[PDB]
């Protein structure tokens, strides 16, 4: 799984990271860059404002590299590339500082190695910082944002 | 004035009858932990937007 | 000389504005038609 989170790159710094799940390129949009890869680099990404997500077509040809999804999220244990997540009660919760400002793209994982969400931010809270982060729903792409949760 | 304040009794009466309908029927939803509000009653009525 | 005061805008349901009336109506029509479509998609998005 490390030939499918590409890294965005800001004047010669990874500032954050673009993931490829799904037959889709999606990345957090609110992060400024560009794709290190360029023969991804030069495709078309439609932006949406209100979902903070800008995605786009995978080429033909490298969609193996690409992840698999789920959408169907039981209450339990997630990884992430920052040790692990827990999944309960509509959110999402890792240990504080875990989440570093800046990594703001990588995807979750299941038990079974598949996408289940992706991170945008956090809204920092005692021992276990939620996580607000863009799922998809059986068809619908949301947004689960705690209060006060920071762009990362 | 008799007629205007008549109205005006009538205006706010009516408004507050609404109000308080908005009341009985979106609080049930509100001490729940989960913040459904159906999004039926999120448009018919304006919805709190319950924050996740 | 003329033995009319030179006042000349047809007045409502003359054929002439009646005509601007039904365009602007129809056009206006559609306007709000696509006000309501509007506020009625973006309503159920600030909901769903």
């Amino acid at each position: 799984e490390n030939d499918c989170i590409f890294e965005v790159k800001h004047e010669g710094k990874v500032t954050g990271y673009a993931c490829l799940v799904g037959d889709k390129v999606m990345k957090p949009a609110h992060v400024k860059g560009v794709i290190d890869n360029a023969d991804l680099a030069k495709l078309a990404f439609k932006k949406s404002s209100k979902y903070d997500l800008e995605c786009a077509q995978i080429p033909v040809h490298m969609r193996s590299d690409a992840s698999k999804y789920t959408h169907e999220k039981p209450e339990g244990h997630y990884n992430w590339h920052h040790g692990a997540v827990q999944y309960s009660g509509g959110r999402f919760t890792i240990p504080t500082g875990a989440g570093k400002p800046g990594d703001s793209g990588r995807p979750i994982f299941d038990n079974k190695g598949r996408v289940v969400a992706i991170v945008l931010g956090g809204a920092n809270e005692g021992s276990r910082t939620a996580l607000s982060v863009v799922t998809w729903n059986k068809d619908m792409v949301t947004r689960v944002t705690p209060e006060g949760s920071e762009e990362w | 004035v008799g007629m205007s304040l008549l109205a005006l009794i009538s205006i706010f009466a009516s408004c507050y009858m609404l109000v308080a309908a908005r009341s009985k029927c979106l609080t049930p939803y509100a001490l729940t932990p989960g913040a459904a509000v159906p999004w039926t009653l999120g448009i018919l009525c304006c919805a709190p937007r319950a924050h996740a | 000389a003329a033995s009319h005061s030179n006042v000349v805008f047809p007045d409502m349901s003359g054929t002439a504005l009646s005509w601007v009336q039904k365009i602007s109506g129809g056009l206006g029509a559609f306007a709000i038609g696509a006000i309501l479509v509007l506020v009625v998609v973006t309503c159920i998005g600030l909901r769903r």
